[PDB]
RNA sequence: GGCAAAAUGACCCCGUAACUUCGGGAGAAGGGGUGCUCUCCUAUCUUUUGAUUAGGAAAGCGGCACAUACCAGGGGGUAGC
RNA sequence: UCCUUGUCGCAUAAGUAGCGACCUGCACGAAUGGUGUAACGACUGCCCCGCUGUCUCCGACAUGGACCCGGUGAAAUUGAA
RNA sequence: GAUGACUCCCAAGAGCUCUUAUCGACGGAGUCGUUUGGCACCUCGAUGUCGACUCAUCACAUCCUGGGGUUGAAGAAGGUCC
RNA sequence: GUUGGUGUUAAAGGGAGAACUGCGAGGAGCCAACCCUAGUACGAGAGGACUGGGUUGGGCCAACCUAUGGUGUACCGGUUGUUAUGCCAAUAGCAGCGCCGGGCAGCUAAGUUGGUAUGGAAGAACUGCUGCUUAGCGGGAAAUCCUUCUCUAUACAAGUUCUCGGAACAGGUUUUAGAACAGAACUUCGAUAGGCGGGAGGUGGAAGCACCGCGAGGUGUGAAGCCAUCUCGUACUAAACGA
């Protein structure tokens, strides 16, 4: 016992992360979102109030840092190319379901970035 | 954490020779703040003697060198710590003398014939338990 | 950062094709996505409303600068593109009024927050 | 912010001394993300009530943390023992009004702070060592393709026979930056827990990755 | 140019402090600062 | 003052402007190809036994990337001398 | 070519520059050569392309000194302070 | 301190009426030491010269912000002045 | 900027550890747009208020990396040339990480925060009213001085409180702190660092084995395999001390 204060504070952090992680996996839907998937989902934005009901494009990378966990999608929508980043346990994402897998060698598929 | 002030290739290619000599011989006398560094490669090369598989052997083939200290590890250091869980070197501070004020240090293994600080007995670890955060110890007096 | 010297694409259907920044009316480094820039047309169809070598305003719609919404989300297009607005040569009443007829190319809906609802309404589909 | 906590119309209530645990990211009901800091209050208690009557000034001596007799240096073992007060990791005094005066030996906690209102922290910040200008003060620097032995240094004081070699109190490269710097008029406390006595704050609280912060303004 | 006064003043505060606690191998001969490996027993 | 730094670079193939003293500009500019695997035919090769090494066909196979590291031209337009 | 940033045009968001032209040449001029010229220049000027910390606005990282201990151990200068 | 900048004096005339809102001709009054300068006192057994970068600092005879007077100040833009 | 000595009545030879107070010094004082009140006063409309509240931005400053970027030279994987381990296998050295694609903690800003205040006094022209011809007071400016923030008792009228007296040091393992010094943590009735186990966190399908194909190569065994960091267990190592 009596570990150093910094050690105990980092412990508090790693704890109080999974606390809220479970506290949202008790009510939300998520898939496994391995890179190389092709994902579909929805986002209501707090600016307009709009909810586009769908977006689509390959998933290029993610960081499973915890409650914060970003991932990026190479949505080429009627334009040069649009790369998006979403935190996974958002209050917005709801339909994060449609996947279609691949076989990727790299882990962060960046080389697709032109 | 130490750089020792050496290009990171030459630094390794020295530390390898040092751990390898620490296994060929049984004791060495070296500058302390570098003994404090072989303090890690020696143990991570004892763990491979303890595992001994083909994988974890062909890996040690890279980290140790000079002679067949490879076999020395695999054959005697395993069998002499098949039980000792962690902590396989002593790193005493002899500060004998140099002409450069550089400290000096005996570093050598544990359960030999003539060690330096006659050791404690190799006790198997107890198994893990769940950590808790009561913070209930007032420590008043 | 879209700043002096940048060379970004016109993406409405006015005369000019390529427009070269000279300013950022509300920045000190370059102007991030969604902010009026001043710039000088560099090439046009011979018949549009704008002729090469003429300072004209503009609003940003695509910028390789990543930008995050307030939602923690982040987006970054590929190239730099802007849409024109008539210069201040018309009064403050017409602030934030476009020139062309239809932009084409995805658009971020931070233009709303930035009060560019005029160009917004014409948008193909807001990212 | 008034009519809360525990006092009369107008005073300063005592401050509470906590530990910077780290940062994370919450959300609101309107679906927006705010960074978060968790300040851990380690069962802070009163250890000396300072007195204009006897000593001269109005101060509550809050102790924080936990310590052990093998860790204290006897001159403070004696203090704690004479007070008869459980051992703490660091002491800290606050000046507070005549009212808001506590009994020796009353522990404090985060429910002292009503949510939704603000605080002022004071955290001995994260120095960086014997830095130099261009980071210590955001000075510019001469170009990197024309000038020699200056690419990263500074200028020269005003100087000539007038202001005779008298560099006024200027700005030079200097030692480290660890000090106590308030974040005045913080933004409202999101939430504080009945048990576990934490508290989340909108963010940017000074101090280390632990071991240092104070709180007041309430 | 600068004389004994300043020279002494500068070399002084760089004075040698007698070393604190110092222990000897009770019978094994040598003397040493603490935390050394003089001997064995 | 694009000083420096960057970049281009190799081999093979495609194609190559003004100008002219008709020799040149010209590596003008501007592009593509470059890995390995087996097979086929071609040459060639006496280093014997028929295969081996290179070229060029055409089908795969892997990598973001195949002169992968080292080596290796920035180019164009126009004055003055 | 002082007046001189002459004038006009080209070009640039803007060009005391660059190029073309005007002759109002303080003070061009035909072997102290006049005008032009393909090729050529570690020659001066301008423009464009690609490339980039030169820059907005700098950041992290590597080694060597700078720092610190044990050695050895100079140097300008020096009215005295 | 001549020229210099500024202030102040007077007030022909302009300001449709009006000298003084705003100016203001002739002629004077002073303040400062910033352009042009005059003198050659310190330095020629040495006081490194323009411009730029960095770094600022002071004065206020004020460009904005800050207050008020006044206006040929309806409001708004101004003007001028403290 | 960082420190060591010293002075400071005192009681222990007088030596200290904390905790303040803060004589006084520094720091911070920005502005726009937009909406409202309000098409209101004014004006024939044209036009367009005064003021106070509210928002949205820029600059400036202080702080924080949880996210995003950049890096991350003792990590993971791909990969070329060569030399070695006889060869296959799997590795190593070297090419100033050999070159690529990744990369946590740390650091930084392109990111994020947070400030650009209130209250109080004195009081500028400027304004008023009394006066009683001498004078009286009140408004009265982003201005001055106090309140916030910082620094401070060598503040020589040298301040006050608690406590220690084998007390404070010193040394050793580190450090969220760091050029040495300093601070802070730990010093065996112990988590101070290493080590070992468990996760997290990064790379991204280990070898051997089995299959498919002549091969390049592919698939299964298999989120396999490893590990720079982070947490968590355990005194196995090195931090007691008999000067």
């Amino acid at each position: 016992k009596f570990k150093r204060l910094d050690k105990t504070a980092k412990h508090i952090m790693q704890i109080v992360d999974k606390e809220a992680v479970e506290e949202v996996r008790t009510l939300r839907e998520i898939p496994e979102i391995k890179p190389g998937y092709i994902v579909q989902l929805k986002v209501e934005v707090p600016e307009n109030k709009r909810r586009v009901s769908i977006v689509k494009g390959v998933v290029i990378a993610r960081r499973n840092a915890g409650l914060n966990s970003t991932f990026r999608i190479r949505r080429l929508v009627a334009g040069v190319g649009v790369e998006s980043m979403f935190p996974l346990y958002s209050p917005n994402l709801r339909v994060i379901k449609v996947v279609d897998k691949k076989k990727v060698r790299r882990a962060k598929l960046y080389y697709l970035r032109e | 954490f130490r750089k020792l002030g050496r290009p990171a290739g030459h630094r390794m290619s020295m530390l390898r020779t040092m751990v390898s000599q620490l296994v060929k011989h049984e004791r060495i006398e070296t500058t302390v703040t570098k003994a404090k560094e072989v303090r890690r490669l020696a143990d991570n090369m004892i763990q491979l003697g303890k595992e001994g598989s083909l994988s974890a052997a062909r890996r040690a083939a890279g980290f140790v060198r000079g002679d067949d200290v490879l076999h020395k590890i695999f054959t005697e250091l395993a069998h002499r710590y098949k039980d000792r869980a962690g902590g396989y070197t002593r790193l005493l501070r002899t500060r004998i003398r140099v002409g450069d004020a550089a400290p000096m240090a005996y570093i050598e293994f544990i359960d030999r014939e003539n060690e330096l600080r006659q050791s404690k007995p190799a006790t198997p670890q107890p198994p893990q338990r769940v950590p808790l955060d009561p913070w209930e110890r007032s420590r008043l007096t | 950062f879209i700043q002096m010297g940048t060379v970004l694409k016109v993406v409405d259907n006015s005369g000019a094709k390529k427009v070269m920044c000279i300013q950022a009316l509300k920045g000190k480094k370059g102007a991030r996505l969604g902010d009026t820039i001043v710039a000088s047309v560099k090439e046009a169809m011979p018949n549009g409303k704008v002729k090469k070598g003429a300072v004209v305003y503009g609003v940003v719609v695509r910028a390789a600068m990543q930008r995050g919404r307030v939602d923690g989300s982040e987006v970054r297009f590929d190239d730099n593109a802007v849409v024109l607005v008539d210069s201040k040569d018309k009064n403050t009443k017409t602030d934030r009024q476009p020139i062309g007829t239809r932009v084409f190319g995805p658009v971020p809906h931070e233009l709303r927050k930035k009060k560019h609802l005029k160009i917004l309404a014409l948008a193909q589909h807001v990212a | 912010e008034a009519k809360q906590g525990e006092m009369s119309s107008r005073s300063k209530r005592t401050g509470i001394i906590a530990v910077k645990c780290g940062m994370t990211a919450l959300w609101d009901k309107w679906g927006k993300r705010i960074p978060i800091s968790i300040l851990w209050v380690d069962d802070n208690i009163v250890s000396q009530v300072k007195t204009v009557e006897k000593e001269g000034i109005f101060a509550l001596q809050i102790g924080c943390g936990q310590k052990k007799p093998k860790h204290l240096s006897k001159a403070v073992v004696g203090h704690f023992r004479a007070q008869g007060v459980p051992l703490k990791r660091k002491l800290r005094e606050f000046p507070v009004t005549e009212d808001a005066l506590l009994p020796v030996g009353t522990s404090l906690g985060v429910r002292h702070f009503v949510p939704g209102q603000y605080v002022d922290v004071t955290g001995i910040t994260r120095g960086k060592g014997f830095q130099g200008c261009m980071k210590r003060h955001g000075f510019s620097g001469m170009p990197a393709s024309h000038g020699a032995s200056l690419s990263h240094r500074s200028g020269g004081s005003t100087g000539q026979r007038d202001a005779p070699g008298k560099v006024f109190k200027g700005r030079k490269m200097a030692g480290r930056m660890g000090a106590d710097q308030r974040t005045v008029k913080n933004v409202w406390v999101y939430k504080i827990d009945p048990a576990r006595n934490l508290m989340w704050v909108r963010g940017q609280v000074p101090g280390a990755e632990g071991n240092f912060v104070f709180i007041k303004d309430a | 140019k600068i004389s004994k006064h300043k020279r002494g003043i500068r070399n002084g505060p760089k004075a040698l402090k007698p070393v604190p606690v110092i222990i000897r191998c009770r019978s094994c001969g040598r003397v040493k600062l603490p935390h050394f490996f003089c001997c064995s027993g």
